[PDB]
């Protein structure tokens, strides 16, 4: 996260970071959704042109972390994973079109004042919250800069405003996509930030104004370089992709 | 929707954090 500040304890509760066993090696962020299954970008999990491919035993989340020079005893967990899930259709080689994956843990995690489930989205929500000029909230451990420390210990925060998609499509030659949608501030506005490498699988969440519940609409997806005037992070919007998380829940 | 996205130490405590009111006055905005 570049341009974001330390987050305060507690404020992101379903956080989970995703880990190389061997070596170890924090690969990229996720969200928890309930006390089995945890939502990440597929690009994590799988992507071909980086020589990457992990199977469940190639991999372990830390649940209910704050801060990575500190060893929270009996509050963070780790969990190992039962099966991994990519969406069908993602599009590792072009776009990272339907950039998602579910991981379903071996075990379900307590939850805590430290873990706690996000909300997923529904029709109303998302009709009524991903629009242009609204801010959402984005979280991660990732890069604090374009770069390649520089990785923070504690987890970092962002508010950043959803653009507008003719702004998006018009800030990149990469074909964007409905399943998509980019956040970020345009020049001048005043104010900076965005995601990052590392970043990747982490949420976008939102507060509804109507009943205090967060609802995760993104997730942290790609981009060109880092916090760069003119350009903006992509997200996986996870409304368009509701229809196969809960298809994929149902039948596990 | 149970008791997802409602945080035990904010929600559940009518406590804010440091920046939600940033997002809430971006509806306006
Ligand atoms: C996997 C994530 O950690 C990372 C997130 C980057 C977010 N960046 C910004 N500025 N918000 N994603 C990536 O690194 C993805 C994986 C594939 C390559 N990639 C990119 O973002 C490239 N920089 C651009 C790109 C290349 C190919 C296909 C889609 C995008």
């Amino acid at each position: 996260i570049v341009e974001g500040s330390d987050a305060e304890i507690g404020m992101s509760p379903w956080q989970v970071m995703l880990f190389r066993k061997s070596p170890q090696e924090l690969l990229c962020g996720a969200s928890l959704i309930s006390d089995r299954w945890v939502l990440t970008a597929a690009h994590c999990l799988l992507y071909p042109p980086w020589d990457k491919n992990f199977t469940e035993n190639d991999l372990l989340v830390r649940i209910g972390k704050h801060s990575r020079t500190r060893y929270e005893a009996n509050i963070e967990k780790i969990s190992m994973l039962e099966k991994i899930y990519i969406h069908p259709r993602y599009n590792w080689r072009e776009n990272l079109d339907r950039d998602i994956a579910l991981m379903k843990l071996k075990k379900p995690v307590a939850f805590s004042d430290y873990i706690h489930p996000v909300c997923l989205p529904d029709r109303e929500t998302a009709a009524s919250l991903l629009q242009a000029g609204y801010k959402g909230r984005v979280t991660g451990w990732g890069n604090l800069k374009e770069t390649w420390k520089g990785q923070p210990s504690v987890l970092q925060v962002v508010n950043l405003p959803i653009v507008e998609r003719p702004v998006c499509k018009d800030s990149t030659r990469i074909r964007i996509t409905d399943n998509m949608f980019c956040a970020g501030y345009k020049p001048d506005e005043g104010k900076r930030g965005d995601a990052c490498e590392g970043d990747s699988g982490g949420p976008f969440v939102m507060k509804s104004p109507f009943n205090n519940r967060w609802y995760q609409m993104g997730i942290v997806s790609w981009g060109e370089g880092c916090d760069r005037d003119g350009k903006y992070g992509f997200y996986t919007h996870v409304f368009r992709l509701k229809k196969w998380i809960q298809k994929v829940i149902d039948q596990f | 929707e149970a008791d997802c996205g409602l945080r035990p130490l904010f929600e559940k405590k009518s406590l804010e954090d440091k920046t939600e009111r940033e997002l809430l006055e971006s509806y306006i905005d």
